[PDB]
């Protein structure tokens, strides 16, 4: 019912071997092609990739930046609500970033703050001139 | 199997239901009661039992039914006809056994035989048993056929058959208590040995060995699974479905390769895109840290613009530090799965040119167990005999095979160096004319009632004709002979003066350089008491090596012994015997084989007997008179000995119940 296992046998194998009296060997030979053919595409992209690694030589370690390791505050300096109306304008919705920016304050009375102060700092005008970027 | 299921067993029956010949003798059993059937094949199996317990005496049917008890001893018609059966069709009381009853005085019926080999032999003894007078015509000046031996000193060593298959069901088994053959069982280890001179590792050995194997059973599956048996309006053969089998692994291979650097591939352009990333996205990250750090030169107290341009820019700044960080922990996975992936590549070939070498050995062995190449033999059918295959160990004649023929040759009227030419066979009877091999002018005839032809089947197939028949044999019959299939198988007997080998193994092979050589020289044999090597020559080689001398061929022998055990523990031969069996010109060949386009069909019909046209027109149609045995006439057992016996068994029990009347069947 199946072949001996490893042996490989298909009916669709046999007629592609057997319809002349070269084709095996024509078969063959259009596999030991597409082999060398991959072969050297192979040694191609992996000295391609050879150049990219030297343009990171040193990575980016002269580039980094200390941590910047605060305790979140909570009430709101003049200066911590200007920051923010700012980041809004810059960063529309992503309260991650606004709270980064900051720095002391959280993402949550980022959220606080759009509404508290929504009014007052006009944060819905900003929000739209954010969108027109 | 032990008991009076052991005796059927040991004759080639089943115990436990009638074969189609008993149904035709016992058709009043047979359509009996579930009952009668049994008690019957007690009787038979029992009768098989005590022959077989004892085949140096005859068997008779009185003996048979004292040792009988009831409810079996009862009917004794029904005794007196299994006896009779098994006594006319040679399952009883064959051989070369001691007559009890003398037999009658008087003969009926004439027979001519041709040839002596052993189905011939076998078949006079037989005839000549059951009151016939009988007469074998033999072109060779001795018995045997092709069982050949040759002789000389204390030298022994066979030209022919050699090998007993096994003793499990083998009629062989009863002549071998009947005659004193010294069998000596055959011990399978075979070293192989390449031709430069040393072993094959075991490593390779068991591999090719295993790959060999694997290799037979894929053909089986192309044939009785995918229908593979015909390829461009031709019957495909063996050879071909190999080949087929072995591009299919070798593509296989290629295959594995190109889907495995084609992953390779896969990843290095992953890590291309990759790379292209961490250079756009460090050359970034240098931009804004320039711009982080004007920003940062910017001296305090600054208003909140530009204080929001540090805190922005610097937040901005270790968000492309994170990404990058991502993309050199994925870039460190990618760079591994290429150490992975190119560190477990598949398999680099499929058989290298040293493991093709090895391989083409065991295709030469089994081009000797089939006397042909490869490419001749009927993928479908070339082992529809395997099924039959007796049980044990194969075993050699130590004292020479023609002892059997020599042995059965007692007793018998047999005309030497009498070649026929001619066989007239009539309504009224037959005659065959023989000539004389030494001086061709001595001319004879010889008139009968009937002629058993054993000629071999290459004789048969020859032409022009080596022998002609009056009238010439319908074409269903000529048909046959020309659709099976004639092999051919050649020996080289060396004759030394000391064993320098070793004598622990029975047989050893030479792996040859090529293809095309793999049967020339490539097997050798230590069967016998005195220093005798026996070199076979198989396939493709066994027929292009008959145009060779001596001398160049037991040269290339001892040069592949010399390579194997060393340029001085090889002595010059003493005695040196080549056959060649396709130029024997009563031979033609050594056996015959299941030629692709023949079927063991063809067996069956090489076996019908001819029955001549009437002599007067409107007479009635007459009796049998042409009759064939022989190894290329029994289809369960081609091409052996024990073959050709029971072919010539066979033919006698046929022919005598044509001829004396089988009174065993009311
Ligand atoms: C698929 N096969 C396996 O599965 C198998 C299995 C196990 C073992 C074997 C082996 C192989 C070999 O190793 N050995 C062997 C070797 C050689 C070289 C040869 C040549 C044969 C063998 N035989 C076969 C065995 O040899 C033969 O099949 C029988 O001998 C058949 O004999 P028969 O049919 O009677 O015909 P003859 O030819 O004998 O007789 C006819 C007479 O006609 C005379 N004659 C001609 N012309 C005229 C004329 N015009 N007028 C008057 N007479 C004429 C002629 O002179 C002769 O006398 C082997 N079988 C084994 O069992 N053991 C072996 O050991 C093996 C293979
Ligand atoms: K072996």
């Amino acid at each position: 019912r199946k072949p001996p296992k490893g042996m490989f046998l298909s009916q669709e194998d046999v007629e592609a071997v057997s319809a002349n009296a070269t084709a095996a060997t024509t078969v063959l030979r259009q596999l030991d092609m597409e082999l060398v053919s991959v072969k050297r595409q192979i040694q191609n992209i992996k000295q391609t990739n050879s150049a990219l690694k030297e343009k990171l030589d040193g990575g980016i370690e002269p580039y980094r930046l200390p941590e910047v390791i605060q305790k979140c505050n909570a009430r709101w300096t003049t200066e911590e609500q200007l920051l923010a109306v700012q980041a809004i304008r810059k960063y529309g919705r992503d309260f991650q970033a606004i709270s980064d920016v900051i720095g002391n304050k959280s993402v949550v009375q980022v959220k606080n703050f759009f509404v508290n102060y929504r009014r007052r700092f006009n944060i819905d005008e900003v929000l739209q001139e954010w969108e027109a970027e | 199997p032990s008991g009076v299921e052991g005796a059927a067993f040991q004759s080639r029956l089943p115990h436990d239901r009638m074969t189609s010949q008993e149904a035709a003798c016992f058709p009043d059993i047979i359509s009996g009661p579930q009952q009668t059937q049994k008690v019957f094949l007690f009787i038979r199996n029992r009768t098989l039992q005590l022959w077989l317990d004892n085949p140096k005496i005859q068997l008779t049917f009185e003996a048979t039914l004292q040792q009988l008890e009831a409810p079996y001893n009862s009917d004794t018609v029904l005794v007196h006809r299994v006896h009779s059966y098994l006594e006319r069709h040679g399952l009883i009381n064959f051989g070369i056994y001691k007559r009890i009853k003398p037999l009658p005085t008087k003969k009926t019926g004439k027979v001519i035989i041709i040839g002596s080999g052993v189905s011939g032999l076998a078949a006079a003894r037989q005839l000549q048993s059951f009151g016939m007078d009988v007469t074998l015509l033999e072109a060779r000046d001795r018995v045997g056929g092709r069982v050949a031996t040759f002789r000389k000193g204390n030298y022994v060593a066979d030209l022919g058959a050699m090998v007993v298959t096994g003793l499990g069901g083998n009629p062989m088994a009863v002549v071998s208590k009947q005659v004193n053959m010294e069998l000596a069982k055959i011990k399978q280890k075979c070293p192989l040995y390449e031709a430069n001179g040393q072993a094959v590792p075991k490593e390779k050995d068991e591999m090719v060995e295993q790959e060999f194997n694997r290799l037979l059973e894929a053909t089986s599956y192309l044939s009785h699974q995918l229908d593979f048996n015909v390829l461009n309006n031709k019957p495909v053969s063996l050879g071909q479905a190999l080949e087929v089998v072995i591009q299919l692994q070798e593509k296989h291979v290629k295959d594995e390769q190109i889907e495995h650097w084609k992953k390779i591939v896969k990843t290095q352009e992953e890590l291309k895109e990759l790379l292209n990333k961490m250079v756009n996205l460090k050359e970034k990250i240098k931009e804004l840290h320039q711009q982080y750090k004007e920003a940062s030169e910017v001296k305090p107290p600054r208003d909140i613009t530009a204080e929001f341009l540090v805190k922005s820019k610097h937040r901005d700044l270790t968000a492309l530090c994170k990404e990058y960080d991502e993309l050199a922990e994925t870039q460190g996975k990618l760079e591994e799965k290429l150490q992975e992936l190119e560190a477990n590549p598949p398999s680099d070939v499929y058989l290298s040119s040293r493991d093709r070498q090895i391989l083409d050995w065991h295709f030469a062995n089994l081009e000797f167990a089939n006397a042909t190449p490869l490419s001749t033999l009927s993928l479908k059918h070339w082992d529809q005999d395997d099924d039959f295959e007796f049980t044990g160990s194969h075993l050699t004649v130590r004292n020479g095979y023609s002892c059997v023929p020599v042995a059965l040759a007692e007793g018998l009227d047999i005309k030497l160096n009498t070649a026929v030419r001619q066989v007239r066979y009539t309504a009224s009877g037959c005659e065959v004319i023989a000539v004389n091999t030494r001086s061709t002018s001595q001319t004879f005839i010889y008139k009968c009632d009937a002629v058993l032809c054993t000629l071999p089947l290459g004789v048969l197939k020859q032409q022009p004709p080596a022998v002609q028949f009056v009238p010439p044999l319908p074409e269903w019959k000529t048909s046959a002979v020309q659709r099976m299939g004639f092999g051919n198988l050649n020996k080289v007997v060396l004759c030394f003066d000391r064993v320098f080998w070793d004598p622990s193994v029975n047989l050893f092979g030479h792996v040859g350089s090529t293809t095309a050589s793999r049967g020339e020289l490539f097997l050798f044999w230590n069967l016998y008491k005195a220093p005798i090597l026996l070199a076979l020559v198989a396939g493709e080689a066994a027929g292009i090596m008959e145009n060779i001398s001596d001398d160049v061929i037991v040269g290339r022998c001892l040069a592949i012994l010399k390579g194997i055990f060393g340029s001085s523990a090889v002595p010059q031969p003493k005695e040196t015997v080549v056959s060649r069996w396709r130029a024997d010109p009563w031979a033609r060949g050594s056996y015959s084989y299941v030629a692709a386009g023949s079927s063991g069909n063809d067996y069956d019909l090489m076996a019908q007997p001819i029955t001549p046209g009437p002599s007067i027109p409107g007479a009635p149609q007459p009796i049998p008179r042409l009759f064939f045995a022989g190894e290329h006439t029994i289809r369960n057992y081609p091409a052996t000995v024990h073959g050709a016996l029971l072919s010539g068994l066979r033919e006698a029990g046929r022919i005598a119940d044509q001829f004396l009347g089988a009174m065993y069947t009311l």
